[PDB]
């Protein structure tokens, strides 16, 4: 049999001189006696010809030991999330001195960015092969008109390739150490990847000690992403194939499913988008899982504390103010109790119950299209649990997915997906849930002793001069402080802003009030 | 990257302006000339000479004492 | 008018380093993006006012053909019926920010606000009267 | 259109040395980690009769040595890559080599490593006259 990886392109029949033949099967005929090559000197060797060289089909599935793979399974794509890059090319055709191949035209990735490039292709000479500009045109298709234009606006291959490794560097050298790449069609991308790709054994970089992802051909030398000025190969990609995992037709109608967001601009990065949007769902939109660990980049412990600190605070004060009969807690898949000491009834529900504590945790999964009539007693609290419309009883705590920051990574279908530790995938954000309650207004409840020297109450607590309005914690009258007090509210003040900065927002129920708390606390 | 490069050398234009530069008057030229040409650059290495070549300027003269502030 | 000609120069902008550093956060201004900075403080330096005052000379003595002209004049005039113009009294005009520069020579001794505010309305009156003739 | 040009049993061992950053030492880790070396090669016919020198202008053997198309040795000039000569072009296009018989079943590989006596004109080892 044969292939048509290295398939000549020329247009001329004659074969070649068996001593400037690439193979045995690229030879003329006349020399071919028996399979075997005989040098007729009645003939002599051209001294000028050019054939191209298609690349397509190229491969590789090796096995060697100081090289690592470069098609990764789906748990080691699973685990590396942070670092997926969509990718899509268009092409086009070879014309005159040749034809049967395609030449990479427009490239796009999942950032929003199009390269445009000269149609560049590998000639022969009767001394070596050559990197060339060679004649083509779009496909005859239609709906490929709008790629007309583009054949006049290419620019010449190393500008495009300096240009790939700063897009990748500035948009990666925050997160991950290296690249995965989504695609498709995966075979004519590999087929595209040979002109910046550069692979070989693991290295390290020079002046910086993190895992080498450039390489440069004049000096001769590999960076991280940071130190990466000048460089332009990529030097060890790793990539996946999203049509791979048992699907049908065209990305567009397995897209359409479900997000429909993205539509189909008619450029190439649409595709990259399209295609990891595809490949988060395929992944993500289940249920969380509590096994998978991510590294911290960065600050992120600073969040979780504050979160804790605010869930405690506003739960104790809620039940304080109106001493609620009993708690439906909801969306907790372990059974603990956020205030410590609570004479409330305390529920646990999930949709989830597990193995133990399943007597506890019973079985629910919350729809308001139904149990909105059932839990008209004491109050719900949905700590990020994702439903729709709330009841008018609750606490809810929901992440807004609008929010811009490097630990939230676009997703499907609007929704984005958080990355903390163990990835949560949290759906759209719109107002028609929260239609029955109102934004809870910051306060800050306090309930415990004073400074000291005094140790008694008026008036011999130590009293420096703050004066804030909201800091609710008798004693307080204007000097308001007991030091311990103060400088607590300060404290709680950061964290809560912090927090808040972080993307989550807070509601409570209409019948909320501050007053009550000081009606508490006259004692 | 480029962004910086173009963000640094307005930074450095206005230094240099405080610095009583545009009373002399050819030398004034030169920068306004260089900091012009660096903001509408496209490629980064040529925009770093330039970058060099107008630094060199504040590094000429005994105004500002880099051996305080280079302390980090 | 006076012994040396003066050299105005035009400063370069200023820089707002903490919203720079906020939008590189949030990941913007990537290489090979769309969005970018195309909008600068271009500096200029001495002799920027004359080289500009300059540009007047591709203003050419220019004939127009009399007829047509005559003709669209008529038709522009007729895009112009649904409003109402005549002179008006003193007192009747809109003055906005009376707190702008006077031109030359009155800007040596304050702004529009004084001659606006030392002039009675006979004396503005009396100007219109006498610039009609 | 255009003519095939490998064989199946060649495509993982190009497209791997095709995409390397030193495609020597890649093809040797290559064969070093259990490989089927490259074989379609051109093969001669000829007299087995002339000189040793394998690099020639037509086809000269030796009863022991064995020509081949020269072109389709040179690795580089295989996987249709740059030449690391540093001006600039591949030699063996053009000519033909004579490999000993017992090691020309891998004639890349030879052509690696191997290298022709600048005095004896021959592979230092098969034979040399120098020393
Ligand atoms: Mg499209
Ligand atoms: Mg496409
Ligand atoms: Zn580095
Ligand atoms: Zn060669
Ligand atoms: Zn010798």
């Amino acid at each position: 049999n044969v292939t048509g990886l290295f398939k000549d392109c020329s247009k001329v029949i004659t074969g070649l001189h068996p001593t400037q033949a690439p193979t045995h099967l690229s030879v003329d005929t006349k020399f071919k006696t028996e399979g075997l090559c005989v040098d007729i000197p009645g003939i002599p060797k051209d001294m000028t010809y050019r054939r191209l060289i298609s690349m397509m089909g190229f491969k590789m599935n090796y096995q060697v030991n100081g090289y690592p793979n470069m098609f990764i399974t789906r748990e080691e794509a699973i685990r590396h999330v942070r670092a997926w890059i969509g990718f899509d090319v268009e092409g086009c055709h070879a014309t005159r001195e040749a034809v049967g191949t395609n030449l990479p035209l427009q490239l796009g990735f999942s950032t929003g960015v199009n390269l445009v490039a000269v149609p560049t292709g590998y000639v022969d000479t009767p001394n070596n092969t050559d990197f060339s500009r060679v004649s083509a045109k779009p496909p005859p298709g239609d709906q490929f008109k709008h790629l007309i234009p583009l054949m006049y606006k290419g620019l010449p291959w190393n500008v495009v390739r300096i240009k790939i490794v700063q897009m990748l560097s500035d948009t990666l050298k925050n997160l991950s150490d290296r690249v995965v790449f989504v695609l498709w069609a995966h075979g004519f991308e590999l087929t595209s990847m040979k002109y910046f790709v550069k692979i070989g054994p693991e290295r390290t970089c020079c002046l910086c000690d993190r895992r080498a992802t450039c390489f440069s051909t004049a000096s001769d030398t590999y960076a991280c992403w940071h130190h990466s000025i000048g460089f332009d190969y990529v030097y060890n990609p790793f990539m996946i194939d999203v049509q791979q995992w048992g699907f049908t037709g065209n990305l567009q109608s397995n897209h359409d499913l479900y997000c429909q967001v993205h539509g189909n601009a008619h450029v190439a990065s649409c595709d990259a988008i399209m295609t990891r949007c595809l490949a988060v769902h395929e992944c993500f939109v289940k249920r969380v899982d509590w096994t998978i660990e991510y590294p911290i980049i960065g600050d992120e412990l600073k969040i979780n504390a504050a979160c804790r600190k605010v869930q405690h605070m506003v739960v104790k004060a809620a039940l304080l103010a109106d001493k609620f009969p009993v708690l439906h807690d909801i969306g907790n898949p372990k059974a603990i109790k956020c205030v410590p000491q609570a004479d409330v009834e305390w529920k646990f529900y999930d949709a989830q119950p597990c193995s133990d504590k399943a007597y506890k945790i019973e079985e629910l999964f919350y729809s308001y299209a139904t149990h909105s009539d059932k839990f008209t007693d004491g109050v719900c609290l949905f700590w990020n649990c994702n439903v729709d419309r709330y009841p008018a009883n609750s606490i809810v705590c929901r992440f807004d997915t609008r929010v811009l920051s490097n630990l939230n990574l676009p997703g499907c279908d609007g929704g984005s997906l958080y990355v903390n530790k163990h990835a949560f995938h949290t759906p759209a954000f719109d107002k028609s849930a929260f239609v029955n309650l109102k934004q809870l207004p910051f306060f800050y409840y306090s309930d415990s002793p004073c400074e000291s020297h005094g140790k008694q109450v008026v008036s011999d607590i130590d009293y420096v001069p703050l004066k804030s309005a909201t800091c609710i914690t008798r004693c307080n009258l204007g000097g308001a402080v007991c030091r311990h007090h103060a400088n607590e509210y300060r404290l709680y003040l950061d964290a809560y802003n912090m927090m808040i900065s972080a993307g989550f927002s807070l509601w409570v129920y209409k019948q909320f009030d501050t007053y009550n708390l000081w009606n508490t606390f006259t004692r | 990257k480029m962004s910086d490069v173009k963000c640094t050398s307005v930074v450095l234009l206005s230094v240099l302006q405080q610095l009583r530069v545009e009373s002399s008057s050819k030398l004034w030229a030169q920068c306004v000339q260089l900091h012009n040409d660096i903001l509408l650059a496209k490629d980064t290495t040529e925009a770093f000479e330039k970058m060099v070549s107008l630094l060199s300027v504040l590094l000429s003269m005994q105004g500002a004492v880099d051996i305080n502030k280079l302390c980090e | 008018l006076t012994n040396n000609v003066a050299f105005q120069t035009v400063k370069p902008g200023n820089f707002n380093k903490d919203f720079y550093d906020f939008a590189v956060s949030k990941g913007f201004f990537k290489e090979g993006s769309s969005v970018e900075l195309k909008h600068f403080f271009f500096a200029q330096d001495g002799n920027a006012a004359i080289s500009d005052y300059d540009y007047y000379r591709y203003n050419l003595p220019t004939m127009c053909d009399i007829r047509q002209l005559l003709f669209v004049v008529e038709v522009v005039d007729k895009y112009f019926d649904c409003y109402d113009g005549g002179c008006i009294n003193a007192n009747q005009v809109i003055v906005n920010n009376l707190d702008k520069s006077a031109g030359f020579p009155f800007n040596k001794w304050g702004k529009a606000r004084l001659y606006y505010d030392s002039m009675s309305y006979e004396d503005q009156d009396a100007l219109f009267a006498y610039t009609k003739r | 259109a255009g003519n095939a040009t490998e064989v199946p049993a060649n495509s993982t061992v190009l497209s791997f040395c095709a995409f390397a950053v030193d495609a020597a030492k890649a093809y040797k880790d290559y064969l070093a980690s259990g490989g089927q070396p490259i074989t379609n090669c051109v093969k001669m016919l000829c007299t087995h009769t002339g000189t040793g020198q394998a690099i020639t202008v037509t086809p000269e053997a030796n009863m022991d040595q064995e020509s081949f198309g020269g072109a389709s040795c040179c690795l580089y000039c295989r996987c249709h890559i740059d030449h690391p000569n540093p001006k600039g072009f591949c030699d063996l296009k053009g000519k033909y080599v004579q490999i000993p018989t017992t090691c020309a079943n891998d004639p890349v590989g030879f052509t690696l490593k191997n290298t022709v006596c600048t005095v004896c004109g021959m592979w230092k080892g098969y034979g040399c006259s120098c020393d």
